[PDB]
RNA sequence: CCGCUCCGGGGACAGUGCCAGGUGGGGAGUUUGACUGGGGCGGUACACCUGUCAAACGGUAACGCAGGUGUCCUAAGGCGAGCUCAGGGAGGACAGAAACCUCCCGUGGAGCAGAAGGGCAAAAGCUCGCUUGAUCUUGAUUUUCAGUACGAAUACAGACCGUGAAAGCGGGGCCUCACGAUCCUUCUGACCUUUUGGGUUUUAAGCAGGAGGUGUCAGAAAAGUUACCACAGGGAUAACUGGCUUGUGGCGGCCAAGCGUUCAUAGCGACGUCGCUUUUUGAUCCUUCGAUGUCGGCUCUUCCUAUCAUUGUGAAGCAGAAUUCACCAAGCGUUGGAUUGUUCACCCACUAAUAGGGAACGUGAGCUGGGUUUAGACCGUCGUGAGACAGGUUAGUUUUACCCUACU
RNA sequence: ACGCGAUGUGAUUUCUGCCCAGUGCUCUGAAUGUCAAAGUGAAGAAAUUCAAUGAAGCGCGGGUAAACGGCGGGAGUAACUAUGACUCUCUUAAGGUAGCCAAAUGCCUCGUCAUCUAAUUAGUGACGCGCAUGAAUGGAUGAACGAGAUUCCCACUGUCCCUA
RNA sequence: UUCUCAAACUUUAAAUGGGUAAGAAGCCCGGCUCGCUGGUGUGGAGCCGGGCGUGGAAUGCGAGUGCCUAGUGGGCCACUUUUGGUAAGCAGAACUGGCGCUGCGGGAUGAACCGAACGCCGGGUUAAGGCGCCCGAUGCCGACGCUCAUCAGACCCCAGAAAA
RNA sequence: GUGCGAAUCGGUCGUCCGACCUGGGUAUAGGGGCGAAAGACUAAUCGAACCAUCUAGUAGCUGGUUCCCUCCAAAGUUUCCC
RNA sequence: ACACGUGCGCGAGUCGGGGGCUACGAAAGCCGCCGUGGCGCAAUGAAGGUGAAGGCCGGCGCCGCCGGCCGAGGUGGGAUCC
RNA sequence: AUUGGAUAGGAACAGCUGUACUGGGCAGUUACAGCAGUCGUAUGGUAACACAUGCGGCGUUCCGAAAUACCAUGCCUGGC
RNA sequence: CAUCAUUCUAUGGUUACCCAUCAUUAGAGGAAAUUUCCAAU
């Protein structure tokens, strides 16, 4: 798809719409001290194998691709997630689709 | 699942080696005062057959020069080696057939036998039927000797250490075709239980890693890795080329 | 004589103890979906949408029919304005069937991303203008439905906004599809809660909302082989017979275009059409899986007629002879061999004739065991391999009657 | 080392062709990608985090088939036609060489020809575009041997005519 | 103009069918409340308090409500509708009734067809089927025809035939 | 072929100076042995002996599931599920 | 162990079951400054925690708080009773 | 200068006869001439439809950029 | 009419700091040789 790196939607403490500055969404690196990876990494460790599942199904090709949604008014500058639909292809302001043009 | 027959040969039980007539252990004379400063001399008293060995082994009796008691040795038999000859032992020996002289105090393109490897062992390299080794070169500074092996591999050994003269008695044995699987059974009679030799293609997939199949095949490459388990180190285990060995 | 290593060869390395990485079917454990006109192979009827089936509420099945889906869109979302489309007719330098320009007809015959259906004309289409209602937030409801989730949807309400003069309209796509639990990870939010004797600070843990995904789509983490095989079962299910059926096979009518020098019908009968049969194969899954001995031959009886010969006859395109068609007809015959395990076929030779069949595809406590069809082996092709092969090859245990009946 | 251990093939005879692309195996670490613990260095109040570094192996580069194995398809062409030495193109790591063959290996197939028979889906001898032959996954042979698998002939005979 | 069609065509368009309504929670005045809606005690809703019982189609019938709960989750058949298939005692649906769970009379004999559902008995009477004999009942002076077969015909499901 | 016999019997065969036959002693023990290789043999047991225990192992699968009368009386369909 | 139904006791409580005291009796009886304790009497939030009727009349047509008194809803249907 | 189509261009073949390339011939190839064979066609005969008779035109299959060694000449044979 | 150099002013200019340059991060784009063009690249 293709949306517009500005976006004047709501801002949930400025209570109003405001210009907003958007970028896609990226995970962050996997912290090693989560409690989850810790208790991982104590069950894994010793003699047992593998002790939770490995998925391998994997079936879907592509993502909800999430806008990282940015309030520009320097006081508040708080962010949310904006989840879209599935698409393969995706551009952020790349280049406007025009009429009455050719097709060369 | 079941062991293959390499790993039961390793127990013993029934592929130890057949030494009830086995002649003694062919081991070269003890050092003593009398090997380092000069020569100590023996009689051959009889050239004998060992069972199992291809070479004869000498009876050689010496003297002992501490008590008024007669020492026997049981020396691999030189080639050319007879009974009632002396045969002499010692730094201070002459360089004729069945004298045994340490390696460093004879010269170069010297054929030896029985050599100890490591000095003071009782001969170790080149006791085999037929076999000799060749002293190349000597090296005073670190008191050292290049030998080259009946493999081809020249090693270099502590001249200190010592070698009887001449190529072991026995030789060209292996020029004779055994003609019948009963001179093969007689043979290895003599040795250990290794001889009908059942190739793993005709064993079952449970024996050997070779086994089963609709044909008699590997199916696998029969060149293996050095670091292969025992079990599966089997055909041509840590094989650099194959086939029709062609050049040198 | 004097001594401090028994002499010699190594030597701060071998090596061992402990971690770390790699290798590791040599061992270990375990897995190797499901649906299914048997299983497999193939497909997905496994999640989902359209028209039909569906029997004019709704609902309704099959590996039913015709299809579509895992997307796509900063506009193809949101208003507002102005326009009218497909196609046709008539004209107009170059200009032709087709470029462009006008006028006329034009109910949608176009278009609205895609499948199909529905819907649509001062629009829902076309072209422009501004935009981000595709935002933030409680509940209620509908659809599937258990009246649970999910997805999708509908009406509100509270915010903040866009548009337009305004009425309004808008919280994604004209409507009907385009999707995802717990656990875990990750991001976002608040002068948030707890980090346990108190305090500060990192850190961690919570609360709330998105995301990373389970397509077997209410969501295990998963390769084969067995002819060396085992167990629980199954006639819920295949491999015989028997049933039903008769496409196919076989056999027989009907009509009469033609064949037959002539002449539809002596003998034939195309284009069509009605049947019969169960010696073909299918189709099915009813019986049998705490077992009905699963090819052929040999032997032996009986039975059928759709008659090859023989008895009696009718018709011939019947002079005789030989041969054809048809009738009453199953009394009596229907052989010896080469090759093949063969049923089948083919040939030789004899013959009045060398018809075709049934009886659990008659007949293994009657035989035989040649073939298929266990375990041994060889080959070819196939597979990395174990192994596979209605692909050849060779070797491979044929049990019991003394019971009841039947018959003698 | 004329030794021990591990494999394949299977006496003799005569041979053993081509392929190192794949899969192994193996040799090389001095231009070096990937790489663990430890160690080192920095940032921080510290936990920690980051960076450089960095063994074997893997990657990269040689070797090797008596290692596992593999060893093409399509057109046109001789002055009767048939065949096609020759040519053209596609194409591989190499395109099956010497041999052998409807073989215990050939689906079609009871191949075609000859021979054996009165008659032979059998047998032997040939012919090979060989479904799917082939060279130590050994090829071709082969005297002697065989309780091996076939076919024919002589002799013999109740196997049979056909039973007593 | 004319011939012939459509499950995935349709202007029309049934029968059968599916909602809803057929009163006291109704009707009827009158006042009160509201922050909702507003030109307007406008609109709407919500409250109090009065007055109206010919109980407002037929027929039948006492209803309402809540806990706990087994078995089941292989079905099968028939009329009509209906899909695949040449068909099938085939495969798959709709509606209702059966069988399964169910005897009984009749269909000679049958899970399902026809009649009819069952405590143990006496009398009476029928259903569906019958009434030569088996076998209860035509042993009526039954009515009118039809038919001769050297293959007669003879009673739902149903158990054997067509074109000609 | 309910045997003489849980492998025997007859004729007929193979071999019979050698990889010959054989008795005693001795070694190898169960994922082990041993194997001129047939998954053969390992005490009538072998594609993992036998014995005791864990163990009354588990079984969506077979089989059975014991007196009488009285009343009421089904379902083989929905949704989800390796 | 749990759920529901039913019977009995007591009832905003209830219960000694553990402990103790005094042949059948290893019973029964008793304790109350042995109710520790369980379950009930209070919920809700992840947690810090918080934790279960009001109106009217006056002192200053509307006041933060002074006091005053009555004070645990309403509609409809409702066996019984009046 | 990678490329990617096209279409510009080379190739392998062409049912028989007749005539011309020669000093003279065996063959080709090419030019051609007439039938075939393709293509249209109108009658003659239909119940069918598929032929028949006659007239008028008439190569294919491949390979991009070629690429072909030498090209249509290869041979045999007569010079006192 | 266009552009640069100059000073004069203007209620104007952030000074722990402005701008041309040096650099890196954030986007848009070709003629020709090669022909016979096409749309690329």
């Amino acid at each position: 798809v293709n949306v517009p790196k500005t976006r004047r939607t709501f801002c949930k403490k400025c209570g109003k719409h405001q210009p907003h500055k958007v970028t896609q969404y990226k995970k962050g690196k996997d912290s090693l001290y989560a409690q989850g990876k810790r208790r991982y990494d104590r069950k894994q460790s010793g003699y047992g194998g593998q002790t939770k599942p490995i998925f391998r199904k994997k079936a879907k090709t592509t993502k909800k691709i999430v806008l990282r949604l940015e309030c520009v008014e320097p006081n508040c500058r708080s962010k949310r997630m904006l989840a879209i639909k599935r698409c393969k292809h995706f551009e952020l302001g790349g280049d406007k689709k025009r009429k009455g043009q050719v097709i060369q | 699942g079941r062991v293959i027959r390499g790993q039961r040969k390793g127990a013993g039980s029934v592929f130890r080696a057949h030494v009830k007539h086995r002649k003694g252990a062919a081991r070269l004379r003890a050092v003593d005062f009398a090997e380092r400063h000069g020569y100590i001399k023996g009689i051959v008293k009889d050239i004998i057959h060992d069972p199992g060995r291809g070479a004869p082994l000498a009876k050689v009796v010496f003297r002992d020069p501490y008590r008024f008691k007669k020492r026997t040795e049981l020396f691999i038999a030189a080639e050319g080696i007879h009974t009632g000859q002396f045969v002499y032992c010692g730094k201070k020996a002459q360089l004729n057939i069945g004298n045994v002289l340490p390696v460093g105090t004879m010269p170069e393109g010297t054929i030896v036998c029985c050599l100890e490897e490591k000095p003071g062992d009782r001969g170790k390299l080149a006791r085999a039927s037929g076999n000799y080794a060749t002293v190349i070169s000597h090296n005073p500074e670190t008191k050292k000797t290049r030998v080259k092996l009946p493999s081809g591999s020249k090693k270099v050994i502590s001249s200190a250490n010592r070698a009887v003269v001449g190529v072991v008695a026995g030789g060209g044995r292996i020029d004779k075709p055994i003609l019948k699987a009963g001179r093969a059974y007689h043979k290895y009679k003599a040795k250990r239980n290794c001889w009908p030799r059942v190739r793993g293609v005709a064993m079952n997939p449970v024996e050997h890693p070779f086994g089963g199949g609709n044909h008699q095949h590997i199916g696998k490459p029969s060149t293996i890795r050095r670091d292969a388990p025992a079990g599966r180190k089997v055909g041509l285990i840590a094989a650099r080329r194959t086939g029709r060995l062609r050049g040198t």
